[PDB]
């Protein structure tokens, strides 16, 4: 009854998140409207405002120590600028194009943000950065499944590319290791390539750091590269990556193997510019890729199948599995890690726990109901101290401080953007009931918070709004009986 | 001695009462175990225990379990500890 | 994958010790265990209906071996099968008579 | 056809003991 | 408390508990009702439970 | 007893070696058959007192080589492959002027 | 049995043997460092040494595409054949199912 | 009333006897009739309300 | 070991001693109520053979 | 706890492709393994085994046991090497019972290590002196272990 | 914890099944974090009890 | 419980007989017990002993 | 380095039985078993109770709940 | 520390502090909390290693003694309250509300 | 009344058994020496729980 919707005016839009506001007929009862009275050329000035506003869109230089366990946002034009590769495995599940692009600023997020602030001028802070990593080349971030691992790694490229630092960002390592098809390297004997993962890597890395790679002069790169009519020979590292991925099929298959090897040769010789290398899921690069070696009868050559002493068409067999060290992309990475002549590259990476569940027995997964349909088929245990040369950082689930800030952003800004209950706010409970309940269902696990936020729709045994509407209808009928 | 409970053997039968209906009758018999622990082997008690079968109840039987200690000799001359032969046995043996 | 099963003699190792295959041959010597030669290393299937404790028909022994087509024609089934001597069939042959008095005495001897 | 049906060649047929038709290709008669 | 375990230890527990059922030494050189020298068990069988 | 627990795998349970003799019809011959199977099992277990060559070996589930050691698999013959890849690049750029797509079978993969 | 164990290809024991034999002919180290003691690929299965045998597969399509016949006739057990069927389960003496033999 | 059958044993509690004994305590009009009801209330096991 | 016609006349005659159960239940043995006929088929195998460590 | 399907659907009249109703022998069920026992048309020994309930249940019990085996072997990041008793570490100098013989044994409760010995996995870089004494060249590098007491980024310094 | 595994993994992270476990706590006006609970299954053992009848 | 420390026995300790299942305890009594036309004494009394 | 393998096997064989029962001794042996025990009890107790103490086993065990701890009156 | 199971010793005089007679509060082997005479050490000893001073041979409860009952010449009449057989509703202590 | 119910007396006996449990005193007990599966396997997962 008390609407206050016609008297509401729209605030002036300054950023992308302020323009994500829905019409006032949607979120009128979802986010209630209060009125404040200012003293402006008259004692009453009725100003109808929202109780909840969007969290502020801040550049990473404006983020501070007081913003720990708070919520901030990024622009959509800042999203397309700093992320041409994409985001992590499950980061973009909370950002449709109507929603603002929010991020939680944790305390481990503040440690990495001040780290890249010292990476930006590393030559004067070299003894500081060596004591932070304990002499290692970088950090590896490990924890349980669904925590802030890939959600932190996309923040690091937001921290570094806003500080105009050249970044190698692998948004998910399962395109390289668990890819579509594997091809041997053209110029590297005994090495292999992921060609579809490489053309997408050589495309988006050129667009991301075009301001820095155009100033990158080619030091160790042969100038007799094969070049068709109308194309210019590359003189920059931006021109080298555009020589690789921009081609016609099947000439793009062998061009990336030349380009990736000469990219890793050019990066390993640069000792002056800081190059942050961020990899989502380094544990996939630390063990065997899911490809296997081909059978030697395929390359040997046969005249017939009946008399050749082979059974390649009769019975399948499991060859030894190809490790990730035999890939041309990871060969250049492991060259810069193990060789101590590069105090310039900082490998702030993480692991992934996106594997399928297996708890003693296993039937067949139902094709309709399978949350792990695009999950990894590995089942292998991983220890980041023993299987990587980086410093392990252990992050757990949320505590109740940042879980409250993350759930306030999910519920309120979803209904403010026209994606939540809206007019059906009276059927769902209040925020203190939802904070108490989802914290039980998730255990403050960050993927479980997002998952049970969508599973708030199918709650059956919540009786808060039933008893409240019974009390208010009882209070109404006695109020009119008092007036009678 | 103390009496120990044992679950009854019960086995049911499913047969026609005629394709009209099915009858469900079960054979069943109940068990009680009596545990007698003596700290010596006496044949006078074993004789008395075996003769309880002659005055049992109607349609009631019994069986006897006897767990006794007995000295066993491992003769290391009849069964010696020898080195393995020069030509060892294979799976073909 | 496809490999050859290896064996190290105790005279070859720098610290000699009894291996696990000649202990298997010593175990097969005592209890007379048949060693099937063409038993495949890849086919080790557990009876998960019985062995797993989170199933309804949980028995700690494998009640059925996971082999399709384990019939009477194979001689390995014949060697490990129980002969029907002094079984319930031997009770059925001597007791199930149309006249129970023809199993406890002769009629001429009783008359 | 369970494992290796693709390895059957035309030399595995006993073509000397039958007579086939010239139009369709099927066997017309059998030899004693 | 509360009881949370790895499942393969639970898989090892439930199989070892049933296979070691009759792996018991009854006549032990010990104290009273557990310890003895000979153990007699008479299994009585009848058609009715009160019999 | 380490040799005795391996030679009698399921016959030993909860510190008690149990032998169930079911070979013969009468129990008197099964006591005799059970006695000689106990003495044959004890005599082969007594070989561990002869020397260390009859001590049963410990089965350790030792891990695969770790990701730190697997990182060095890229640098196996690093200077030889980097020398090799330069002439393989020169073999590649001369063969690109002849055909559109040049496979690694035409560069370094020996097939025949 | 149902898997007819294939022929032993010469260099397929690990990734280094395949790289040194077929991919890179000038590979220095031939195979992975093998210990002096005996490795057990099949575990806890004791296999006859000197016999070419195959490990259990790790992918699902290798278990699917392998020439494994399915059960067609009536299944048989070596001691559950005196008892004819689960409906015709024969018991000689009516002992309890929890009867422990001394 | 002392319950004997398990149907009325499922409706027996010393805290529920507190309400029934207080209703008889308020039904009384004089203290000599009330102190006799109170003494057997605390003689029996009854939670005092 | 009789037919269905002989089993009813032994029940209607009163010779054998059988207890009648409701025709939609599984009787009284807990092994039959748990898994059915196949679970009791495995329990007799566990009693007759698999409880003995064979030599 | 596993949420996959284990039992086979029972036999009734021929199902159709509807809502909450799949045909009885479809390519979606059990990963397409029902093609061995399916009929396309809407020889007596080759027709009746497709319709027997005990026969089709046994084949799914084999296929689920194959899926249980391949996931237990993909979990293995180790291998079993017979190491003699003298060169073995201190926690393996005890009498180890076999599988399903005793209670699941803790490793060493005196040193506050309560874990099963049968799931103990040792790193290969620890036993280079035992597994490879004949090389003498240290074929595997030593494992770089991080200093837990060093002031790093995780300890706000 | 239900049979050694946490409640988010037993009931397969389903909110409409796990909220019935919270229902003894909220109707009592009690906080669930002040109590530890372990539930032992004594009925028919199944690989997944993710249903509303088990909840 | 223990009889030597029992003297005032604890009766009806809320032990749930509905968690356990013994539902089939149906009993069949003879027809016409309180009927005025059916006599109390008779040869139909022998039907009370039949199982 | 202290005793033989036959002594260590005989010592472990006594202490592994179901109930370890103490043997009866002779009178001159009981005097020898007690007098050495009196001499060896000085090194096992702390120095607060070496000279004057209450009982022979007082301070040999780390934690023992005595009945005399509460009634100090 | 070298003993695997336990070591028994000589029987010393002691008093019983507590004895959980319930099978759930005291499983097998049963323990009884005793306090010895010489040093007053409170220990939980097994029930097999205790000895009581019996009063008779055939007794189920051997520690307590026999008691003589009172004799009545005309013992055929004797009045017992059916409602209060143990005289519960009468109070020997006088209350302040009996005025 | 009694102090505990039938399922309450079952699990309160299991806690007293695990409080006095020693694995060297489970020499020849058989399956009676298995020390309360719920609390024994919880101690074996202490490397993963870490309260
Ligand atoms: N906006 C925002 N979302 C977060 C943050 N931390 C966690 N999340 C949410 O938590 C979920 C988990 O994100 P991921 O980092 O991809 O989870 P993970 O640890 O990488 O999971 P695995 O890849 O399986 O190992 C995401 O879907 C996010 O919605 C954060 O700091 N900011
Ligand atoms: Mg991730």
């Amino acid at each position: 009854k008390k609407s206050l919707a016609a008297m509401y005016m729209r605030p002036p839009v300054t950023c992308y998140t302020d323009a994500c506001e829905a019409p006032v007929a949607m979120w009128d009862g979802a986010i209630p409207l209060k009125e404040t009275r200012k003293l402006k050329n008259g004692v009453p000035v009725r100003t109808v405002s929202r109780t909840y506003s969007h969290p502020p869109q801040l550049t990473p230089t404006q983020l501070s120590f007081n913003d720990i366990n708070s919520m901030y946002c990024v622009g959509n034009d800042e999203l397309i600028q700093f992320f041409p590769e994409g985001l992590g495995g499950r980061v973009f599940q909370t950002m449709p194009p109507g929603h603002p692009r929010g991020f939680l600023y944790r305390k481990e997020t503040h440690l990495l943000n001040l780290f890249v602030d010292k990476v930006q001028h590393w030559h004067t802070k070299r003894s500081v950065l060596s004591s932070l990593t304990n002499g290692r080349t970088g950090f590896i971030v490990d924890g349980p499944t669904g925590c802030g691992k890939s959600a932190l790694m996309c923040q690091v490229v937001h921290f570094a590319r806003s500080r105009n630092i050249v970044t190698l960002y692998v948004p998910d390592a399962k395109v390289w290791t668990h890819g579509e098809w594997c091809w041997p390297s053209t110029i590297l004997p005994g090495f292999f390539d992921a060609p579809d993962a490489a053309r997408s890597f050589l495309k988006y890395f050129a667009v991301a750091n075009r301001a820095t790679l155009t100033s990158w002069k080619l030091r160790c790169t042969p100038k007799d590269l094969p070049t068709e009519q109308g194309e210019r020979q590359p003189q920059n590292l931006y021109e080298l990556c555009e020589w690789g991925h921009r081609a016609v099929a099947p000439a793009s298959i062998d061009r990336q193997s030349v380009c990736v090897k000469f990219l890793m040769d050019e990066l390993s010789e640069e000792k002056k510019l800081p190059v942050v290398i961020v990899v989502d899921g380094w544990n996939l690069f630390s063990h065997e890729t899911h490809f296997r070696y081909p059978h030697p009868d395929f390359l040997r050559g046969l005249a017939s199948f009946n008399e050749s002493s082979t059974d390649i068409d009769l019975y399948p067999q499991e060859l030894p599995r190809i490790p990730a060290s035999r890939l041309s992309f990871v060969r250049g990475l492991n060259k810069m890690i193990l060789s101590g002549d590069d105090p310039n590259k900082f490998f702030i990476t993480c692991t992934t726990r996106d594997f399928k569940p297996f708890d003693g027995i296993s039937g067949f997964p139902n094709v309709e109901t399978d949350r792990f349909a695009n999950s990894l088929d590995e089942y292998a245990p991983y220890d980041p101290e023993k299987d990587s040369h980086f410093h392990p950082i252990q992050i757990g689930n949320f505590d109740e401080y940042e879980y409250r800030s993350f759930l306030r952003f999910l519920i309120n800004s979803g209904e403010l953007a026209g994606l939540g209950w809206g007019p059906l706010w009276h059927a769902s409970s209040d925020f203190e009931r939802k904070l108490y309940k989802i914290g039980f269902l998730s255990g403050r696990n960050p993927q479980g918070v997002v998952d049970h936020y969508h599973q708030e729709l199918v709650w059956r045994y919540d009786y808060q709004r039933t008893r409240q509407k019974q009390y208010l209808l009882k209070r109404r009928m006695e109020g009119m009986s008092r007036g009678a | 001695p103390h009496v120990e409970k044992l679950e009854p053997w019960v086995r049911m039968a499913e047969f026609w009462t005629s394709e009209m209906s099915t009858a469900h009758y079960e054979f069943r018999k109940f068990f009680r175990v009596i545990i007698c622990k003596l700290p010596f082997q006496s044949t006078e008690f074993e004789k008395r225990m075996y003769d309880i079968r002659h005055w049992l109840h109607r349609q009631t039987s019994c069986e006897f379990h006897t767990i006794y200690r007995r000295n066993v000799i491992h003769d290391s001359a009849v069964f010696p500890t020898e080195h393995d032969p020069a030509t060892p046995t294979t799976h073909e043996h | 994958g496809v490999h050859r099963v290896g064996y190290t003699h105790p005279s070859t190792l720098p610290v000699p010790c009894a291996q696990r295959w000649d202990l298997r041959l010593a175990r097969a010597r005592i209890f007379q265990e048949y060693i099937e030669e063409k038993a495949p290393g890849a086919w080790q299937l557990e009876d998960e209906r019985s062995m797993s404790p989170e199933f309804k028909t949980f028995t700690g022994y494998p009640m059925r071996d996971m082999r399709p087509g384990y019939g009477q024609n194979l001689p390995d089934y014949i060697m490990k099968k129980r002969l029907p001597n002094n079984t319930h069939y031997e009770l059925f042959a001597r007791r199930d008579i149309p006249n129970e008095d023809n199993a406890m005495y002769g009629k001429y001897l009783y008359d | 056809p369970e494992v290796a049906m693709h390895r059957n060649t035309v030399g595995l047929l006993p073509a000397h003991m039958w007579e086939t038709d010239k139009k369709t290709g099927k066997v017309k008669s059998v030899k004693d | 408390f509360p009881f949370q375990w790895k499942t393969e230890d639970w898989y090892e527990y439930e199989v070892a508990k049933v296979r070691n059922r009759r792996f018991v030494f009854e006549n032990t050189e010990e104290d009273g009702i557990r310890g003895s020298e000979v153990t007699y068990k008479i299994v009585l069988e009848g058609f009715w439970d009160h019999h | 007893e380490r040799r005795l627990r391996i030679l009698a795998q399921h016959r030993v349970g909860m510190g008690v070696l149990k032998l169930d003799a079911d070979k013969y019809e009468d129990q008197a011959d099964n006591v005799t058959f059970g006695t000689t199977k106990l003495s044959e099992l004890l005599a082969d277990a007594r070989k561990a007192q002869l020397g260390e060559e009859y001590w049963p070996s410990v089965e350790l589930k030792v891990r695969k080589p770790s990701g730190q050691s697997k990182a060095h698999y890229s640098l196996i013959d690093n200077e030889r492959i980097e020398k090799r890849s330069r002439e393989l690049y020169e073999k590649y750029r001369d063969a690109k002027k002849r055909s559109l797509f040049v496979t690694p079978m035409e560069t370094w993969l020996e097939v025949k | 049995r149902f898997p007819p164990t294939p022929s032993e290809t010469p260099a397929t024991q690990d990734w280094m043997a395949y790289t040194a034999k077929y991919l890179d002919k000038q590979f220095t180290i031939s195979a992975e460092p093998a210990p002096v003691y005996n490795v057990n690929k099949l575990w806890p299965m004791q296999q006859i040494p000197g016999k070419v045998d195959q490990t259990p597969f790790e992918e699902d399509q290798t278990w699917l595409l392998h020439s494994i016949p399915v059960q067609q006739l009536e299944m048989h057990h070596h001691e559950k054949d005196l008892q004819d069927l689960p409906f015709i389960n024969h018991e000689q003496f009516p002992r309890s199912l929890e009867w422990n033999a001394p | 009333l002392e319950p004997c059958t398990p149907r009325e044993w499922l409706q027996f509690s010393h805290r529920n006897l507190a309400y029934a004994y207080n209703g008889a305590l308020r039904a009384c009009h004089s203290l000599p009739s009330m102190l006799l009801l109170y003494k057997e209330m605390k003689q029996r096991g009854v939670k005092v309300d | 070991n009789v037919s269905y016609w002989t089993m009813n006349k032994m029940v209607r005659g009163g010779n054998l001693l059988v207890h009648r159960v409701h025709y939609t239940g599984w009787g009284t043995d807990s092994h039959l109520k748990k898994g059915g006929w196949e679970h009791r088929w495995n329990k007799v195998l566990q009693r007759n053979v698999l409880q003995y460590s064979r030599i | 706890v596993s949420t996959g399907e284990f039992d086979h659907p029972p036999f009734q009249f021929r199902q159709r492709h509807t809502f909450n109703t799949t045909p009885l022998h479809d390519a979606n069920r059990f990963g397409g393994r029902t093609a061995y026992l399916r009929e396309i048309g809407p020889k007596k020994q080759g027709r009746r085994f497709k319709k027997d309930p005990r026969t089709v249940q046994f084949n799914v019990d084999v296929w689920c046991a194959q899926q249980t085996l391949r996931k237990r072997w993909k979990q293995r990041d180790w291998e079993v090497i017979e190491i003699p008793f003298r060169l073995v570490p201190r926690e393996q100098q005890r009498v180890i019972p076999e599988l399903y013989t005793d209670i699941p044994q803790m490793t060493d409760p005196a040193r506050n290590d309560f874990s099963n010995i049968r799931n103990k996995v040792y790193d290969r870089e620890e036993l280079q002196g035992v597994l490879f004494p004949a090389a003498g060249a240290m074929l595997y590098p030593p494992l770089q272990r991080v200093d837990k007491q060093a002031m790093t980024l995780d300890k706000y310094l | 914890t239900v049979m050694g595994k946490p409640l988010s993994l037993v009931l397969d992270n389903k909110a409409w099944l796990m909220e019935m476990v919270l229902m003894p706590f909220d109707e009592a006006n009690l906080d669930y974090r002040d109590f530890d609970a372990h539930i032992v299954s004594e009925g028919h053992a199944m690989p997944s009890i993710a249903n509303e009848i088990a909840a | 419980g223990d009889i030597y420390y029992d003297d005032t026995r604890g009766l009806h300790d809320r032990s749930p007989t509905w968690m356990n299942e013994v539902p089939e305890t149906r009993y069949d009594r003879l027809y016409g017990v309180n009927h005025p036309d059916i006599a109390k004494i008779g040869i139909r009394r022998h039907l009370n002993v039949e199982y | 380095r202290a005793t033989t393998d036959a002594i260590r096997a005989a010592w472990e064989g006594v202490m592994r039985e179901d109930v370890v029962r103490l043997p009866d001794v002779t009178g001159v042996v009981a005097l020898y078993l007690t007098l050495v025990c009196i001499r060896e009890s000085g090194r096992l107790v702390p120095e607060e109770l070496k000279e004057l103490s209450s009982g022979l086993e007082d301070g040999v065990r780390p934690g023992v709940r005595k009945l005399q701890q509460y009634p100090l009156i | 520390s070298s003993a695997e199971q336990r070591i028994a010793g000589g029987p010393q005089r002691a008093v019983i502090i507590q004895y959980h007679h319930q099978p759930f509060f005291n499983p097998e082997p049963r323990l009884v909390k005793v306090a010895f005479q010489c040093d007053g050490t409170i220990m939980e000893v097994p029930i097999s290693d205790v000895m009581i001073w019996q009063r008779r041979y055939h007794g189920p409860e051997r520690t307590v003694g026999d008691e003589s009952r009172r004799y009545n010449p005309a013992a055929m009449r004797r009045y017992v309250d059916v409602t209060d057989p143990f005289n519960e509703k009468t109070s020997n202590t006088e209350h302040f509300l009996d005025k | 009344f009694n102090e505990f119910d039938a399922k309450g007396r079952e699990y309160v006996q299991y806690m007293r058994e695990f409080a006095r449990f020693d694995p060297r005193k489970s020499r020849g007990n058989g399956q009676k020496g298995f020390p309360f599966r719920d609390a024994y396997l919880t101690k074996m997962n202490e490397a993963n729980q870490k309260t």
